[PDB]
């Protein structure tokens, strides 16, 4: 104990078996507990005491602990198993966590982004402000780029864009904001995703 | 059931104070410890400390000089204090219960604490082009600190709701947006208001869309 | 991690003539020998402790297992079988401020250490199942930290069968005497305790605590541990006082009888006459 080492990422094809390893000095002499954390939630124990499944955990989760190595095995890995897995030990007077392993499930289908655009609201225009909202949802994988156009002319100032974030259904969501003066206010949000562009125009 | 409470904004070189309330059971039990675990955004879990019904405490050696935990058995609460905070203390804090003080069975929901010298600013909620199925929502403009909770029609309309993550702008302030997809057959014969709650600024806004 | 589990009750019983030990390592035969040192007086009022762990209770006001005074020396007795008593803790404050002596027995060895232990309020060995076959013992619920270790000793284990020990702390030596006796029912008769080890540690001892071992409870083989299995450990404690004893050695050199000179006028007459 006193030091837990975990691979930072493990990638597995659907239906295969994923093995997450935790390494430490004489781990076999102590209990190891496994926690699964999905994005935006709180961790849930999947394995306690090196091989015990709590209630509600699928039977495809199994554990082992020998020598200096503890293993969390997921058989028939599914997309819903895509999360962050932590190994935890109790040493003499401290609780030790691993660095965490991110499980990726390959073979996920391609999803083109869904784009929605909103014009500045009449209430915001009354306050001498304008903001165009570009909303991008349900695209896999999470690598999208956003470029704006004002009557077929790029605008680079006033653009704030979020990094894609994995949501519950394992897809990604991103946003882009265009700050404008109402004097400056057709506008289009151009969203490119692996060569394909989605356009929404507002006026 | 464990619930955290405390300020979400803390100035640097000041004291972070959190309290966890326990329901459905009593702290006054020998079978459980009560602990705190923090997670920086995008990073791993770190155990801060654990406390016992009698006041026995275990602390993380990297924070032992700054961490102090207390227990109140009469009120079923346990509290954490962290002194001389810096930006490295900005993270999500969970209060957890520890069967035999060696594992975690129940976690808290987690509360986000930001250590910054910036001032709390409430949002400027705007109705985002009502219904232009049709997509409608409200824009949650410049606010600090994170997070802002957005609901639709109290807690009834929770079918097509999507609350997008906040953008951090060059002004140091966050912006947020929420969208509901509703059938266009209900364009006018339905009340659609969004509820924006910002705890640090004590802001509650019901906006018609 | 420290957990409070034990509720201890006490009754009072009679130490008839137990606790006699060989005072020196000199062979004597067919002689009466008068010695003056720390003995357990005959027919003494010894205390019978029952330490009980019951699983499935409510509240925390029932846990009471404080460390006992050491006085000038201790006579410890037990009649346990399932290795529930594993050893002892000796010291003054039983925390990191001062040094303390820990004695542990596990089925192959005895480990004796002198360190600045931060002992738990209710210390006990935690025995937990590994791989559904083995049982491993943890000291994480005996002490939270063991620093500045100055002494260490490993040997064969000390522990219907009565086990008697005498602990004394004199002139920088912790002297232990032991005896195992097959009994049927504290018994009558004599069983002279033999020297076990003389530890050269200059430690200040005022209090001592009995160390138990508790097995984790599993409702089903597929479930995790829900605590510890209910257990009971009963032992006897008496206190040594400076007395003069007239010990009888037989032809083979064993101590077969003794007289407490200060017990009563008849025994005082026997000690004066140097005859039984
Ligand atoms: C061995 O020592 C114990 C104490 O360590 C003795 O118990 C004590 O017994 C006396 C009477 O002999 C008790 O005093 C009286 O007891 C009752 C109940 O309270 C009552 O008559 C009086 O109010 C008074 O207290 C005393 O309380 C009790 N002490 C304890 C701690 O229980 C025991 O008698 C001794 N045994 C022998 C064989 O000498
Ligand atoms: C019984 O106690 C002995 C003595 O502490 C243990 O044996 C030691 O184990 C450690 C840890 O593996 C080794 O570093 C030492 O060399 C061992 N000492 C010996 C063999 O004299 C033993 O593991 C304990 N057994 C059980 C079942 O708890
Ligand atoms: C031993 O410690 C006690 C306190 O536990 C103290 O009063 C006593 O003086 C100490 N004895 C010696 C010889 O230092
Ligand atoms: C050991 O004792 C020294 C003084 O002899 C003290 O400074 C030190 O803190 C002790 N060690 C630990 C690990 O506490
Ligand atoms: C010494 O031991 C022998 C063993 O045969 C025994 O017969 C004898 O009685 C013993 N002496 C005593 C008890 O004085």
């Amino acid at each position: 104990s006193s030091d837990l080492t975990q691979p930072p990422s493990v990638s597995v094809s659907p239906g295969q078996t994923a093995s997450i390893t935790c390494s430490g000095n004489k781990l076999g002499d102590t209990y190891v507990f496994w926690y699964q954390q999905k994005p935006g939630q709180s961790p849930v124990a999947v394995i306690n005491e090196d091989n015990k499944r709590p209630s509600g955990i699928p039977e495809r989760f199994s554990g082992s602990n020998s020598g200096n190595t503890a293993t969390l095995t997921i058989s028939g890995t599914q997309t819903m198993d895509e999360a962050d897995y932590y190994c935890q030990v109790w040493d003499s007077s401290q609780m030790v966590f691993g660095g965490g392993t991110k499980l990726t499930v390959l073979g996920q289908p391609k999803a083109a982004p869904s784009v929605t655009l909103f014009p500045p609201s009449s209430e915001e225009l009354q306050a001498n402000k304008a903001t165009l909202v570009c909303l991008i949802s349900d695209f896999y994988p999470g690598a999208v780029t956003v470029a704006w156009k004002a009557d077929s002319s790029p605008v680079k100032a006033g653009v704030e864009t979020t990094t894609p974030s994995k949501q519950s259904n394992n897809k990604y969501a991103a946003s882009s904001y265009l700050s404008l003066t109402p004097e400056q206010w057709s506008y289009s949000c151009q969203v490119t995703h692996e060569g394909s562009t989605v356009e929404k125009t507002v006026a | 059931q464990l619930q955290e409470s405390g300020p979400g904004l803390v100035k640097p070189s000041e004291i972070l104070s959190l309290t966890c309330s326990v329901s459905g059971g009593s702290i006054n039990t020998n079978m459980y410890y009560w602990g705190w675990i923090r997670q920086p955004p995008g990073k791993g879990l770190e155990w801060i400390g654990s406390i016992y019904y009698s006041g026995t405490t275990y602390y993380n050696p990297s924070l032992k000089s700054r961490v102090t935990m207390s227990v109140d058995t009469s009120e079923n609460q346990f509290s954490l204090k962290l002194t001389s905070v810096t930006a490295a203390d900005t993270s999500v804090y969970f209060c957890a219960r520890l069967p035999l003080g060696e594992r975690i069975d129940y976690w808290g929901r987690g509360t986000l604490v930001t250590v910054s010298s910036a001032s709390t600013k409430g949002p400027s909620v705007f109705p985002l082009a009502p219904s232009s199925t049709a997509a409608l929502g409200c824009l949650v403009k410049d606010y600090f600190p994170e997070p802002v909770t957005v609901s639709w029609n109290s807690g009834a309309l929770t079918s097509g709701v999507h609350t997008f993550p906040a953008v951090l702008q060059s002004s140091g302030l966050y912006s947020l947006s929420s969208v509901v997809t509703v059938p266009s057959s209900s364009l006018g014969t339905q009340t659609y208001i969004c509820n924006v709650n910002h705890k640090p600024s004590n802001t509650k806004v019901d906006k018609r869309v | 991690q420290c957990v409070n589990l034990i509720t201890r009750t006490q009754s009072y019983t009679n130490s008839f003539t137990r606790g006699v030990y060989y005072p020196d390592k000199v062979f004597r035969s067919s002689v009466l020998h008068s010695t003056q040192d720390l003995f357990l007086p005959f027919f003494s009022n010894v205390t019978w402790f029952h330490a009980i762990h019951v699983s499935g209770t409510n509240g925390t006001k029932r846990f009471d297992n404080p460390a006992l005074p050491f006085n000038d020396g201790v006579y410890f007795a037990s009649t346990e079988k399932s290795n529930i008593i594993r050893g002892w803790i000796f010291g003054t404050t039983l925390d990191s401020k001062t040094q303390s002596l820990l004695i542990v027995n596990n089925a192959t060895n005895v480990v004796i250490k002198v360190c600045e232990f931060q002992f738990c309020n209710d210390p006990f060995l935690d025995v937990y199942q590994k791989n559904n076959k083995s049982w491993m013992e943890s000291e994480f619920r005996v002490y939270s930290s063991a620093n500045n270790c100055t002494f260490e000793y490993v040997s064969q284990p000390f522990l219907k069968n009565l086990r008697e020990f005498v602990f004394k702390n004199i002139d920088g030596y912790f002297k232990i005497y032991s005896k195992h006796t097959p009994i049927n029912l504290l018994p009558q008769g004599f069983s002279a305790l033999e020297p076990l080890v003389d530890l050269p540690i200059g430690i200040n001892i005022t209090r001592f605590q009995t160390l138990l071992a508790l097995h984790r409870s599993y409702l089903t083989p597929v479930d995790s541990s829900s605590g510890w299995t209910a257990g009971a450990a009963a032992y006897y404690v008496g206190y040594l006082q400076p007395r003069t004893f007239l010990l009888k050695y037989n032809e083979n050199g064993t101590i077969t009888d003794a007289v407490d000179c200060a017990l009563d006028p008849l025994s005082e007459t026997k000690c004066t006459l140097k005859s039984f």
